[PDB]
């Protein structure tokens, strides 16, 4: 995605790292409070963005 | 309404630290201390010492 | 700050929290392990 060309280019692509984390943090935890097992897409496309 | 060793224990403890803090002058009291004085009440009390005053002075 | 710190009134369960005994009072505190649902996700 052109986030990362940016945040690449802008340098500082370790904000983005950390940030994506702790999105990938709050959605595995909401995904925990309601009885679900299954990731959902988005967590994936963090996951793989990371 | 129930008393166990823990309510005995944070009652005497609580006296004992409001003292204290009087005593440093740490602590405002006045709504208590003018609640429990009521000088409205004073007032009132007063005024009906004096009627039952004179109403004892005028039956004679 | 200045003034005196403590302001106590006539309902003994702000006069008691203002001087550190708040909690004991009460038989068991509050935990969070106590709920059905915290059980069932678990």
């Amino acid at each position: 995605g052109d986030d990362e060309i940016e945040n690449f280019r802008n340098g500082t692509p370790d904000k983005l790292v950390s940030d994506s984390l702790l999105k990938l943090k709050r959605l595995r935890k909401e995904r925990i409070l309601n009885k679900v097992l299954k990731p959902t897409t988005e967590e994936r496309e963090l996951y793989f963005k990371v | 309404n129930n008393v166990t060793l823990k309510n005995l224990t944070a009652f005497q403890l609580l006296s004992q630290r409001e003292n204290i803090c009087e005593l440093l002058n740490l602590v405002e009291s006045t709504e208590r201390h003018n609640s429990i004085i009521n000088p409205e009440r004073q007032r009132m009390s007063l005024e009906e010492m004096k009627k039952m005053l004179d109403a004892l002075k005028n039956e004679r | 700050s200045e003034k005196k710190p403590i302001k106590i009134s006539a309902d003994f369960n702000a006069k008691a929290k203002s001087l550190g005994l708040e909690s004991k009072f009460s038989n068991a505190t509050k935990t969070a392990l106590g709920d059905p649902d915290t059980e069932i996700r678990i």
